[PDB]
C-alpha cells in the first residue's frame, strides 16, 4: 500500500519538475524531451541500464527505511522547486505589467 | 560560479571553487549559510552539537590546524550525539596538501560518522579513525581508515586545531 | 476511553462540535450537550453545566459566553484546573475575547 | 515568639549560623523558582490569546459550515442531537513538568461534499478547543503555584530569618555575659 | 632556604622565639644583603596558643575568648617587620598560615589577623572533600595588592582583565550549578550552558594543579585564555575590545 | 569546640568524628565521613600501589559521591525531589547503597565482626561499577527517544541489587580469599550481562 501511494506522489513530483521547465524554458516539448536526462543519459539509457544507486539509498537499511529516505528527499524537491518557482514568477509578472502600462489607454499609461 | 556564501576566515576563492565542483547533486547551486564558528560562537564540541540540533540537511566541517593546513569532511547529515554508526555513502574526506585531494567512500564499510559526548569521529576499519576530535575542540587525530582510504589529512597524525566551521547548504 | 468535550448552546453549536464525529450518552443514558431552547430556564443551563463539570467521562465544557454570563455565577467560582470550560462563539453573536473567567486572572498582563 | 529557645553555647552559634545561611540559601532558590515559573506563565498567556485569536477565525467559519450543510442537505441539527450513540473523535488527558510543578494539557485522538468540508473547519476548531483548554488548565495550575512560591519567598524573609538573627544576637549576648561573670 | 623547626613537644618559649629568630634573620638578608626574602610562618594558632601558656605564668587574667588582651599588639610586631624600604633594593614579603577553630573566620585569632594583613587566601573543606588539590576557593580570597603586583612590565598586559573575567565566570557558574538541581537543566539558557561547561573545566584544568607542578604566571594566564574561549567574545564583557584583539584569536 | 578537642587536633593525624543523626538512627559504626579526616594517605598510597592498585581510585570516587550527594540532599528539602534529573537520583541511590551495604556495619553478628581488606576492596570495586555502568546507561540515552531512568534499571536490574546489598554477608570464617573474590566477580559479570542485556 504505503509504496503504491508513494509512486502515485513522486510521479507527481517528476511531472511537476518537468513541466515547470517547459515553462520556464518557453519554446516547445520536443526542444524539453531531448534535454530530459537522468546522470547525463536519456531516460530511455538510464531504465535500461539500471544499477542500484547504494551511496544514496543504502542496500542493507529496512525495506520501511528505504523508502522514508526516497520520500524525504523528493519532497525536498517538491518544497524547493515549489519557492523557487514562486520566487522566478513573480518578475515574469511584474515586468509584463510595466509594459500592459507601456501599452494600455493614455487614461493609465 | 564561485558559490553565494554568507562569509568565512577559513576558506579563500582558491577552496570554495575546488569545492563547489564535487559536491552532491544534493547542493549543487544552494548558498552556504554558517552553522558553526569556534572564531565566533566559542570553542567547544556541546556548542558544536548544540548549534547542528536543528538542521536537516548536509553540512561541510572545515578545519585549519596549528600548521594552517586546510582539511575537513562533508557530512550528509548533521553532527550529533549517537550511540551507533550513522550517514550515507556521499559522505567524503578532503584535504588541501597544498593540492586539493578528496577521498570519497571506498565501498568497504558504512562507519562514516559517530558522535560520543566528548568527541566527534569520522570514518572506521579496526581501531582507525579518518578524523577524531576531542570535546574541547582541541586535541584531534587522522589515521588511514578503510572507509574511505585516505592519506594523513593533517602534516602530522597527531593535530591541534586552530579553527574549525561548519557550513550548511539552505 | 478517554475524555469527552460537552457542549452547551444553541442547536446549531450543539451540532457543530458532534457532527465531527464528536460525544456521547454514557451507561445512565445521560448526553455529552444541551440545547438551550429560547425557554431555556437559567437552572437547567446552571444545572447541566454542574452535572457536566462534575463528570469523570469530561475534560472540556464548551458553552456560548452568552449563557456563560448567565452562569457567571457557579463559572467564575470554579477554581480547579481537572476540566476546562470554555466561553465559545455562537452565529449571532461577539466572538471568544473579552470576560473570559480564566484569562481574567491577568488582570494587567495579557 | 521571637527566639528559637536554643540555649547559649559556641555550638548554639555554630547551629544558629548554619541555619542562617541555609534560610538565606533557600530564600534565593525560592526566588529563582518564581522567575522560572513566571517566565513559562506569561509566555502560554500569549498562546492563550493567541488561540483565541484563531478560534475568532475558524469557529465563524465551522458555523457558516454548518449554516450552508444545512443549506445544502435540509438540516442535521433535529436528528443527529437525538441520535447520539458511540464517538469516534475523543480527548487523551496529558501532563507537563516546569521547575518541578506538573502541569495539566489535553491531546485530540481518534478512537453532500458541504459537510465533509464542516467536519474538516470544526475538526481545526476542536483543536483550538483542546490547545486553549490545555494552555488554561495549565495556566490555572501555573498561577496557583507562582502564589505558593511568593508566599514561601515572603515567610523566609519576613518570618523565618528575622526569628533566627534574633535567636543568634541573644547567644551573642549572653555569651558576654557568662565571660564577665568569669 | 632557612629553615627553622620548633616541634609539638618542644619548650614552649622556643615557639615564642622561632617567629624572632627567622624575622630577625630576614631582616638581615633582606635590609642588609640586599636579597628579596619571602617568610612562611607555620601555624600562627600554634604561636597563640604559646602566647596564652607564657601570660597564665605571669598570673595574667585571661583577656577575649581566652586569649591575652595584648595580643593584637604582640601579632602585629611579627606581621609589621615586612615591607621595602627607602634606599635598598632587598624586600620582606611574609605569609601568615593559620588555622581556625569550627572553620569560624570570626575567632581572634583569623579576626584580629584580618586588621594588620593586606588580604586572604582561603583553603576550602567542599574542594578538599572533592578532591582538589589545591582546595584553594577563589571567591573568598582577596589579595589587597594585586593592582601593584600585575600589569606591563611586571607580568603580562592582560592579567588585570583576565583576572577580572575570569572571576566573573566562576561567580556567575556557581549560581548556574545551584539553580539546576531547582529548575532541571531543560529550563536553561544557552548562555547558562556556557557557563555551566566553564565551571566544570576551570577546576579541572585551572585550579586542579599537582603539588609537584609548577607554573609561571604566562602558564596560568595562557590556561586562563584557554577556558575565556569557551565564550564568544560578545560575552566578555570585563575584557576591554583592545586586549580580546590581541589575546582572543589562536596564534600559529 | 571544646579545649580537650581543640587541643587535640593541633596534634593528632587522624581524626574519627561522631554523627548524632547517624546514631540516633542505629546506623552503626556510627562515623561522622564529612567532618572526619586522616593525614596519613598520602603515605599509604604506595603500600596500596604496591598491594591492591585499584583501591586509591575506588576511595576517591566514593568520597565524591558521599560529598556531591550531600549537596543534593539541602536542595530537595526545598524543591521535594520532582526537578532532580536521572544522573543525580542515580547518584542519591548509590550513595544510600554506600551508606547502608558498606559504610553501615554490624559489629556482632560473625561475617562482619571483623570485615579483612580483600573483602573491603571487593565489595566497593563492585558498587563503584555498578555507579559507572548504571550513570553509562543514563546519560547515553540523553538526547534520544529512548532515555534509561533509575526505575527501568531498577526494573531490569532488581536481581543485581539484591547481589550488591548481600554481598556483605560473605563470612571470612566460612569461606576463603578464593571464594570470596569469584562470588564478587561473578556479581560483576551478572552486572555487565545485565547492562549488556539493557
Amino acid at each position: 500500500d504505503e509504496l503504491a501511494k508513494l509512486d502515485a506522489f513522486v510521479e507527481g513530483v517528476v511531472k511537476k519538475v518537468a513541466q515547470y521547465m517547459a515553462d520556464v524554458l518557453e519554446d516547445s516539448k520536443d526542444k524539453v524531451q531531448e534535454n530530459l536526462l537522468a546522470s547525463g543519459v536519456d531516460l530511455v539509457t538510464y531504465i535500461t541500464r539500471f544499477q542500484w544507486d547504494m551511496a544514496k539509498y543504502p542496500i542493507k537499511q529496512s525495506l520501511k527505511n528505504i523508502s522514508e529516505i526516497i520520500a524525504k528527499g523528493v519532497t525536498q524537491i517538491d518544497n524547493d522547486l515549489k519557492s523557487r518557482a514562486s520566487a522566478y514568477n513573480n518578475l515574469k509578472g511584474n515586468l509584463q505589467n510595466l509594459e500592459r502600462k507601456n501599452a494600455g489607454s493614455l487614461l493609465t499609461r | 560560479l564561485p558559490i553565494l556564501q554568507s562569509h568565512s576566515a577559513l576558506l579563500e576563492n582558491m577552496h570554495i571553487e575546488q569545492l563547489a565542483r564535487r559536491l552532491p547533486a544534493r547542493v549543487q547551486g544552494y548558498p552556504w549559510r554558517l552553522a558553526y564558528s569556534t572564531l565566533e560562537h566559542g570553542t567547544s564540541l556541546k556548542t558544536l552539537y548544540r548549534k547542528s540540533a536543528s538542521l536537516d540537511s548536509p553540512v561541510l566541517l572545515v578545519i585549519k590546524d596549528m600548521d594552517n593546513q586546510i582539511f575537513g569532511a562533508y557530512a550528509t547529515h548533521p553532527f550529533r550525539f549517537s550511540d551507533h554508526y550513522y550517514g550515507t555513502g556521499e559522505t567524503f574526506l578532503y584535504t588541501f596538501s597544498p593540492n586539493f585531494k578528496v577521498f570519497k567512500w571506498s565501498g568497504e564499510n558504512s562507519y562514516f560518522i559517530n558522535g560520543d559526548i566528548s568527541s566527534l569521529e569520522l570514518g572506521g576499519g579496526g581501531g582507525r579513525f579518518g578524523l577524531w576530535l576531542d570535546a574541547d575542540l582541541y586535541h584531534g587525530r587522522s589515521n588511514s581508515c578503510s572507509t574511505f582510504n585516505n592519506d594523513i589529512l593533517s602534516k602530522k597524525e597527531d593535530f591541534i586545531v586552530q579553527d574549525l566551521e561548519v557550513w550548511t547548504f539552505e | 476511553r478517554g475524555k469527552l468535550i460537552a457542549v452547551i448552546g444553541d442547536e446549531d453549536t450543539v451540532t457543530g462540535f458532534l457532527l465531527g464525529g464528536i460525544g456521547e450518552l454514557n451507561k445512565n443514558r445521560h448526553p455529552n450537550f444541551l440545547v438551550v431552547e429560547k425557554d431555556t430556564t437559567i437552572n437547567e443551563i446552571e444545572d447541566t453545566f454542574r452535572q457536566f463539570l462534575n463528570r469523570d467521562d469530561i475534560g472540556i465544557i464548551l458553552i456560548n459566553q452568552y449563557i456563560a454570563e448567565m452562569v457567571r455565577h457557579a463559572l467564575d467560582a470554579h477554581q480547579r484546573s481537572i476540566p476546562a470550560v470554555l466561553e465559545i462563539p455562537s452565529k449571532e453573536h461577539p466572538y471568544d475575547a473579552a470576560k473570559d473567567s480564566i484569562l481574567r486572572r491577568a488582570k494587567g498582563m495579557f | 515568639k521571637d527566639r528559637i529557645e536554643i540555649f547559649p553555647s559556641r555550638m548554639a552559634q555554630t547551629i544558629m549560623k548554619a541555619r542562617l545561611k541555609g534560610a538565606q540559601t533557600g530564600r534565593n532558590l525560592l526566588k529563582k523558582k518564581s522567575d522560572a515559573l513566571t517566565l513559562r506563565f506569561r509566555q502560554i498567556l500569549k498562546k492563550i490569546i493567541e488561540t483565541k485569536m484563531l478560534m475568532g477565525e475558524v469557529m465563524r467559519e465551522a458555523a457558516f459550515s454548518l449554516a450552508e450543510a444545512k443549506f445544502t442537505a435540509g438540516d442535521f441539527s433535529t436528528t443527529v442531537i437525538q441520535n447520539v450513540n458511540k464517538a469516534q473523535v475523543k480527548i487523551r488527558a496529558k501532563k507537563d513538568n516546569v521547575a518541578g510543578v506538573t502541569l495539566p494539557v489535553f491531546e485530540h485522538y481518534h478512537e453532500g461534499e458541504q459537510l465533509a468540508k464542516l467536519k474538516r473547519n470544526y475538526a481545526k476548531a476542536v483543536e483550538l478547543l483542546v490547545e486553549l483548554a490545555s494552555l488554561q488548565t495549565s495556566f490555572v495550575t501555573l498561577d496557583e503555584a507562582i502564589k505558593i512560591t511568593n508566599r514561601r519567598v515572603n515567610a523566609i524573609e519576613h518570618v523565618i530569618i528575622p526569628r533566627i538573627e534574633r535567636t543568634l544576637a541573644y547567644i551573642i549576648t549572653e555569651l558576654d555575659e557568662r565571660e564577665r561573670e568569669e | 632556604v632557612c629553615l627553622f623547626l620548633n616541634l609539638a613537644n618542644d619548650p614552649t618559649i622556643e615557639r615564642i622565639i622561632t617567629p624572632r629568630l627567622a624575622l630577625t634573620t630576614a631582616e638581615f638578608l633582606a635590609y642588609q644583603c640586599e636579597k628579596h626574602v619571602l617568610v612562611i610562618l607555620t601555624d600562627m594558632s600554634s604561636y597563640a596558643e604559646a602566647l596564652r601558656e607564657v601570660s597564665a605564668a605571669r598570673e595574667e587574667v585571661p583577656g577575649r575568648r581566652g586569649f591575652p588582651g595584648y595580643m593584637y599588639t604582640d601579632l602585629a610586631t611579627i606581621y609589621e617587620r615586612a615591607g621595602r624600604v627607602e634606599g635598598r633594593n632587598g624586600s620582606i614579603t611574609q605569609i601568615p598560615i593559620l588555622t581556625m577553630p569550627n572553620d569560624d573566620i570570626t575567632h581572634p585569632i583569623p579576626d584580629l589577623t584580618g586588621y594588620i594583613t593586606e588580604g586572604q587566601i582561603y583553603v576550602d573543606r567542599q574542594l578538599h572533600n572533592r578532591q582538589i588539590y589545591p582546595p584553594i576557593n577563589v571567591l573568598p580570597s582577596l589579595s589587597r595588592l594585586m593592582k601593584s603586583a600585575i600589569g606591563e612590565g611586571m607580568t603580562r598586559k592582560d592579567h588585570a582583565d583576565v583576572s577580572n573575567q575570569l572571576y566573573a565566570c566562576y561567580a556567575i557558574g556557581k549560581d548556574v550549578q545551584a539553580m539546576k538541581a531547582v529548575v532541571g537543566e531543560e529550563a536553561l539558557t544557552s548562555d547558562d550552558l556556557l557557563y555551566l561547561e566553564f565551571l566544570q573545566k576551570f577546576e579541572k584544568n585551572f585550579i586542579t594543579q599537582g603539588p609537584y607542578e609548577n607554573r609561571t604566571v604566562y602558564e596560568t594566564l595562557d590556561i586562563g585564555w584557554q577556558l575565556l574561549r569557551i565564550f564568544p567574545k560578545e560575552m566578555l564583557k570585563r575584557i576591554p575590545q583592545s586586549t580580546l584583539s590581541e589575546f582572543y584569536p589562536r596564534d600559529s | 569546640s571544646d579545649p580537650v578537642t581543640s587541643a587535640t587536633l593541633g596534634i593528632v593525624q587522624v581524626f574519627w568524628g561522631l554523627d548524632k543523626k547517624l546514631a540516633q538512627r542505629k546506623h552503626f559504626p556510627s562515623v561522622n565521613w564529612l567532618i572526619s579526616y586522616s593525614k596519613y594517605m598520602r603515605a599509604l598510597d604506595e603500600y596500596y600501589d604496591k598491594h591492591f592498585t585499584e583501591f586509591v581510585p575506588l576511595r576517591t570516587k566514593a568520597k565524591e559521591i558521599l560529598q556531591e550527594e550531600e549537596d543534593l540532599a539541602e536542595i530537595v528539602q526545598l524543591v521535594g525531589k520532582a526537578s532532580l534529573a536521572e544522573t543525580d537520583k542515580i547518584t542519591l541511590e548509590v550513595a544510600k547503597l554506600i551508606k547502608d551495604d558498606f559504610l553501615q556495619q554490624n559489629g556482632y553478628t560473625p561475617y562482619d565482626r571483623f570485615c579483612p581488606f580483600y573483602k573491603t576492596v571487593g565489595m566497593l570495586s563492585n558498587m563503584i561499577s555498578f555507579y559507572d555502568m548504571a550513570r553509562r546507561a543514563v546519560e547515553t540515552t540523553a538526547q534520544s527517544d529512548n532515555k534509561i531512568t533509575w526505575s527501568i534499571i531498577r526494573e531490569h536490574m532488581g536481581e543485581i541489587l539484591y547481589k550488591l546489598s548481600s554481598m556483605k554477608f560473605k563470612d571470612p570464617v566460612k569461606d576463603g580469599e578464593a571464594k570470596i573474590k569469584a562470588d564478587y566477580a561473578q556479581l560483576l559479570e551478572d552486572m555487565q550481562n545485565a547492562f549488556r542485556s539493557l
